[PDB]
């Protein structure tokens, strides 16, 4: 087990200690997304719409 | 009102206890996916235990050990006591095992340094090999990897016990099988009753090829064994009979003879692992039923050979077991509205 | 934020003034609109049902809607009959006769351009308009045939905001016409439609509960209408007061609401009330209000599984021995929530009580058993339907069978539906 | 110096930002007017509290924060609050209607045209930056807002801040205290959208923090403030390195660094120890090797789960108050003996230690004792992955009916968002499953 690294300092201390060794998309893609959806929300709207006006 | 859940239709022992905790009146079964249970009578395989204990509003406790595997598995088990300063290799009531992978870490080099040593000081060489149906006991090695390969699973083998200790009339080999509960407190309870699984044929210490008086397996003694049932029902011998045998033919009792040595390695092997797998300051609780293989030898010393985590019973001893389970282990939990047990501390 | 309130016909109008009443009285406004109450939980959130008018003066964001004016004429006389701004009294003269052809098709459409043009002055004074709730009955004529074309208007003109009902259903034991089974089916086909909630008032359940357990021998309007107003005081209490769960019609139908057309809730309140002085324990409230005899929709909860659960405790008490309650209602009767949305049942407190009460319990179900009530009101359509009764009232305001066949349908796809999932 | 920004979205994120803030001032001497009289260089510096704090020329000291709701209630409590001169307007972002539950509320339709906004006040901040390091990002699983919004603004940070990290502080859901039915909904989408823009996760799991408060503050029902300045003082014990001199966890690329050695298994688990109520008349202090112990009961992490049923790739123990090396070390030895602690292979088994000598800051009046020491553990261990297994279990039994689904559909999201996001957190749990076993 041994102690390595350490630093110190008026606030604290710092220290490792081993017990053993080892055994995006831009922002094209992103408003496209974003608008995608507003076209899928408008096309519902319009099929409400028109149901409604039916 | 406590509600339960089943989880496992094919144990017979939690079958049993369903129906003992349905006739109080005071636990009522739930569907196996309904969470909101206080008792889980769980699957064998890939239990959720991570989704046990996050359940506002109730106490939830599991038939099984998280981790009990280290004990119930026989590569693991090997492991486990080689390992283990707790037993070490030096231990001294498990017999020399060695854990072996097929062609398809390993020990069969370090498995041959000490089966030559065993050939060489002409001591008797048998050794047995079996996983977790394919068996093979034999007296050279090349015999033995050879069988492990035609498999492909990871293999123990280990020290054959050449002397064992043979019943009159008979000279047939048994092993003992030792219930224990161990509960959420982790009390380590041995059941009163043990039994005595015989072999019907005379011990042939000649041709090893022949499992008949080998092995002490229920099912490969009804099938393919000549007379089973000569000497006793079912080819089991209940403890008061076998401590009988030993006062009249061998002026000893069962208790000081055999059971000091079961209590002392049952109790060393669950202590050993208790920081793994206790549930004392768990969100959820377990409690679990095991089943510990011994097997003596003609000098009365008292062997391990296998734990089993997911035990049955003896069809005479299901009543009382089960209801020793719904006793110690789930209404001491869910109380409701002299003991069959021996309580293991030292 | 904002909620527009919209009350049509007799019964819209009579159970609306009462709501009015009691909640004006929760929030310490007093009937000229003068807030004369102590403590500030009661203007916190006042905005969401009141606006703020000269002189510190608060007004209710109320729309009253008939076809005739005896009974608007019977609010403006009544108690807080002059809370409400009299440009918001929208009336016509004829009637419509118990019949929802007058009410949708002949009379209402003459009449519903101007109560649209009332809602749309209320609702441009809005910073954030949620949406409506709309008081009426389902069987006679302005508030099921005119009320729900006022509610698919109100949706073409806003159709991104809440539309909320609580709407009255017609019970042979408390009835006017013998026609109200053929208005309750056109109007729920409307309701499956356009709302996104509706309180399914069961005017049965409400007479049963005056008579078997409030021993009353002759339950009034009066009667049945205190109990309406019981209800909606705690149905709507998590949206005119700050809690910890900041609610609006919005948040309650996502959460209430698994699939669209499944919308109806069962309401129920506990304790019962009469037009006393023990006490009720948590223990007993929480056992009331989950009681089939709380419950103000004619269903047996036990026919049918829980979908989802609001409840709402109001009064001072142990949060911590509600939360065990309730806890212990599901954990005790698991098999009546379905295991497929996991912690369907949700729980709000409010420190003020109803007047009259130190504590009370308020119950909001989506159950599958509400079905019965669908079911009874087919049974009932039907039995005159197959000999055409009484449909003369209905093709001679323009209308045609067909119509009829396809709201029956409808209610009868409802009622398959709720089915589905009582068995899943 | 290294500048950091902190981004609190939705109620839990502002509301464990007040808490988090309200800390740090007092830790560092900042009165609720933003004046630190301890800092004799007026007008700027870069000492090690300026990553969190800038300076105005008349000796203000102004959190490098941003507060985002979609509904004004929360964050205007911020703004009448007693730290109402600390923060500058517009820093305190907020909308009209929030997010309703509704993670494709929040991400795609309120999400869409408050965005552009919001990273417009961000860049306000990182242009009075010499070098920012990155942001630290605080919200709920749950919440409509803090789940959708937040993993736009995640999306977006990628994009105009490609070189920078990104830390999540992330409330995970629990029914106790939970607001809605379908937060399993939010949590999935959120965090498979956000799996690849975050470096290093803290989950906390409200269901823990509510038994801790229960059991060891003796709060009967605790509320959302009990649970925050418990929450708080967690947080704070994992950035005080950020904010004090020392050489353990310096910068936020140092988290990445020490905890997080495969990118996408990035949630560390958080054992805080002691938790010791105000109320208690008689307290016997705990020791160094008492509290360092309590690092390995389930009942003090962040997150119930099992750590003997798992494998460590990572541990670091940050003490603040009286502690000193040769006492970490003899109860590390202890510990070791007595308790079920496997690293994966691929790992050295050991312990990073940091230590600072001022002891925990505790809120007057609040529920909290002062002790004269405590310990924050950070373990990547992979029983951390029951969490998820929980999450998704529940996930599993409402969208095999489509319950709810609707909800999000009609909001412009598409139905194979669901299977992606689930198809994800398949992938997650497979991952930790064989890391740790
Ligand atoms: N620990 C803690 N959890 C909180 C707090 N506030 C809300 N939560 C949790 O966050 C989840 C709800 O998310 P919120 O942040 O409240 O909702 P939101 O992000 O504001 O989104 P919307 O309100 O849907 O617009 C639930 O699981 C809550 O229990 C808080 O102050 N502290
Ligand atoms: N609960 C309740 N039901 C009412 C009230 N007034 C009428 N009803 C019921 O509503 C139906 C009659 O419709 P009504 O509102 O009078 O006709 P409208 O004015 O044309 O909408 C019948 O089922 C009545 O029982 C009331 O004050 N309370
Ligand atoms: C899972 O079931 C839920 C049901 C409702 C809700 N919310 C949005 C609520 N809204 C309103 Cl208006 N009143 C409520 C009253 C009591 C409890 C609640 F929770 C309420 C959240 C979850
Ligand atoms: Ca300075
Ligand atoms: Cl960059
Ligand atoms: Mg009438
Ligand atoms: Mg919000």
């Amino acid at each position: 087990m041994e102690v390595i690294e350490l630093n110190k300092c008026t606030s604290g201390q710092s220290f490792e200690v081993i017990l053993k060794p080892p055994s995006d998309p831009s922002l094209e893609e992103i408003q496209k997304k974003l608008e995608a959806a507003e076209e899928r929300r408008k096309y519902q709207e319009a099929e409400l719409l028109k149901h409604l006006a039916e | 009102m406590y509600t339960f859940v089943v989880r496992d239709e094919n144990s017979s022992v939690y079958a049993e206890v369903s129906r003992l905790l349905l006739a109080t009146g005071q636990w009522k079964r739930l569907r196996k996916d309904n969470p909101r249970f206080n008792l889980m009578l769980g699957e064998r395989n890939r239990l959720p235990f991570g989704r046990l204990g996050h359940e506002p509003g109730l106490v939830q406790l599991v038939n099984y050990y998280r981790g009990a595997d280290k004990l119930c598995r026989k590569a693991s088990l090997v492991k486990l006591i080689k390992t283990s300063p707790e037993l070490s290799e030096s231990c001294t009531w498990f017999p020399e095992s060695y854990v072996i992978y097929p062609t398809n870490t390993d020990e069969r080099e370090v498995f041959l340094a000490a089966y030559n040593r065993r050939r060489e000081g002409r001591e008797g060489n048998v050794w047995i090999a079996k996983s977790s149906e394919g068996i093979l006991i034999s007296s050279e090695a090349s015999e033995l990897l050879d069988f492990i390969d035609e498999q492909g699973q990871v293999h123990v083998i280990q020290k054959y016990l050449e002397k064992p200790l043979l019943l009159e009339p008979g000279h047939r080999k048994f092993d003992i099988r030792s219930w224990v509960l161990v509960d959420h407190l982790y009390n380590i309870y041995l059941y009163r009753e043990g039994v005595l699984r015989t072999s019907s044929e005379p011990y042939n210490s000649a041709n090893f090829q022949d499992k008949t008086c080998h092995l002490t397996n229920h099912c490969i003694q009804k099938e393919y064994s000549k007379n089973y049932g000569r000497y006793e029902e079912g080819n089991e011998m209940f403890f008061e009979e076998f401590n009988q045998y030993l006062m009249d033919a061998l002026n000893t009792t069962l208790e000081n003879s055999i059971l000091l040595q079961i209590k002392h390695i049952i109790r060393s092997c669950l202590m050993c692992i208790e920081p793994a797998i206790s549930t004392k300051h768990l969100h959820y609780q377990s409690f679990q039923l095991f089943g510990f293989d011994f097997m003596v030898d003609e000098e009365l010393k008292v062997w391990l050979i296998e734990v089993n985590g997911a035990p049955a019973c003896a069809q005479k001893l299901y009543a009382e077991l089960c209801q020793g389970i719904v006793d110690v282990a789930i209404s001491s939990v869910f109380p409701l509205a002299t003991s069959i047990f021996i309580k293991l501390h030292h | 934020r904002e909620i527009v309130h919209i009350q049509a016909g007799q019964c819209g109008n009579q159970i609306g003034a009462k709501f009015w009443e009691v909640i004006s009285d929760e929030h310490g406004i007093d009937p000229t609109g003068s807030y004369h109450g102590d403590s500030d939980l009661q203007l916190e959130r006042i905005n969401v049902y009141y606006n703020e008018a000269t002189g510190n003066k608060y007004v209710p964001r109320a729309i009253l809607v008939d076809l005739e004016p005896g009974t608007m004429d019977s609010v403006r006389s009544g108690p807080f009959g002059q809370i409400f701004r009299p440009d918001n009294f929208v009336f016509g003269q004829s009637g419509a006769g118990n019949n929802w052809a007058k009410g949708h098709y002949t009379e209402g459409a003459e009449l519903v351009d101007s109560v649209l043009d009332v809602v749309r002055k209320e609702s441009e004074s809005c910073d954030c308009l949620q949406g409506f709730q709309l008081t009426h009955s389902l069987g006679g004529g302005t508030g099921s045939g005119m009320g729900t074309l006022l509610i698919s208007k109100i949706r073409e003109e806003y159709p991104d905001r809440i539309m909320n009902t609580f709407s009255v259903m017609p019970s042979p034991k408390v009835s006017d016409t013998v026609v109200e089974p053929y208005n309750a089916t056109l109007s729920v086909h409307q309701l499956v439609e356009n709302t996104d909630e509706t309180y399914c008032i069961d005017n049965e359940a409400l007479y049963d509960i005056c008579f078997r357990t409030l021993k009353l021998t002759t339950p009034t309007y009066g009667d049945l209408n205190h109990l309406v107003s019981a209800t909606m005081s705690g149905v709507t209490t998590c949206l005119r007061f700050p809690g910890q769960l900041n609610a609006d019609l919005r948040k309650l139908a996502v959460n209430m609401v698994p699939f669209p057309r499944l919308h109806f809730f069962m309401p129920g309140f506990a304790p019962l009330t009469s037009r006393q002085y023990r006490a009720l324990t948590v223990p007993e409230l929480t056992q009331q209000m989950f009681d089939s005899k709380n419950m103000m929709a004619a269903c047996d909860p036990r026919h049918g599984r829980y979908l989802t659960v609001a409840a709402i405790f109001r009064g001072r008490m142990s949060m911590k021995e509600v939360d065990e309650q309730m806890l212990n209602v599901q954990n005790k009767n698991s098999s009546y929530f379905v295991e497929w949305i996991p912690n369907n049942v949700k729980t709000a407190v409010c420190d003020i009580p109803p007047r009259g009460l130190k504590m009370s319990a308020t119950f909001i179900g989506n159950s599958t058993a509400i079905q019965e009530l669908f079911k009874r009101i087919s049974e009932q359509f039907t039995a005159m339907f197959r000999r055409k009764a009484f449909l003369h009232w209905y093709t001679g305001e323009g209308m045609d069978e067909m119509e009829f066949t396809e709201a029956e349908s409808n209610m009868n796809d409802l009622v398959s539906e709720y089915q589905q999932y009582q068995d899943a | 110096m290294r500048e950091c920004i902190s981004i609190h979205v939705g109620q839990a994120g502002v509301q464990i930002g007040n808490a988090c803030w309200e800390l740090y001032c007092l830790e560092h001497g900042i009165q609720p007017d933003g004046q630190m009289p301890s800092d004799k260089t007026i007008g700027g510096g870069d000492d090690s509290f300026n990553t969190f704090f800038s300076e105005t020329g008349a000796g203000k000291h102004v959190p490098r924060a941003v507060f985002v709701d979609l509904e004004p209630t929360v964050i205007d409590e911020v703004r009448t609050g007693t730290y109402r001169q600390l923060f500058h307007p517009e820093q305190l972002i907020t909308g009209k209607e929030d997010a309703a539950n509704n993670y494709a509320r929040g991400h795609y339709t309120i999400g869409k045209e408050i965005i552009d906004l919001v990273l417009d006040r961000i860049r306000k901040l990182a242009d009075q930056c010499t070098g920012l390091q990155g942001f630290l990002v605080f919200h709920s699983f749950g919440g409509g807002t803090g789940s959708g919004f937040t993993s736009l603004l995640m999306e977006r940070l990628s994009v105009d801040y490609g070189k920078k990290s990104k830390l999540e502080f992330s409330i995970y859901p629990a029914p106790q205290v939970s607001t809605a039915v379908v937060e399993p909904y939010n949590s999935i989408l959120t965090t498979h959208t956000t799996l690849e823009h975050s470096d290093c996760a803290f989950m906390v799991d409200n269901e823990a923090i509510y038994d801790i408060c229960r059991r060891n503050l003796d709060i009967e029902r605790p509320t959302y403030t009990n649970l925050n300045r418990l929450i708080s003082q967690i947080v704070s014990s994992i950035t005080a390195s950020l904010r004090f001199d020392g050489a353990l966890n310096v910068d936020l690329t140092e988290f990445q660094t020490n905890l997080v050695p495969y990118p996408r298994i990035h949630f560390p688990l958080a054992t805080y120890a002691p938790v010791i109520s105000a109320e208690k008349a008689y307290h016997e202090q705990l020791s160094v090797a008492e509290i360092t112990n309590a690092c390995f009961e389930p009942a003090n992490q962040m997150v119930k789960c099992d750590p003997r049923h798992g494998k460590y790739m990572a541990c670091c123990l940050l003490y603040r108050g009286d502690v000193v090396p040769k006492d970490v070390n003899a109860a590390i030895a202890t510990i070791k003996t007595k308790r079920s602690i496997q690293f994966v292979d691929w790992c050295p088994t050991g312990f990073k230690v940091g230590i600072n000598y001022q002891p925990p800051t505790v809120v007057p009046g609040g529920d909290l004792a002062k002790v004269q020491r405590a310990v924050c553990m950070l373990s990547n261990t992979t029983a951390i992955a029951e969490a998820w297994a929980r999450l998704d279990h529940k996930f599993d039994l409402m969208y095999a009916k489509r319950a709810f689904v609707h909800w999000y559909v009609g909001e412009g999201m598409e139905e194979g968002e669901f299977s992606e996001a689930r198809e994800d957190m398949a992938a997650l749990e497979k991952d930790y499953e064989e890391v740790g076993v």
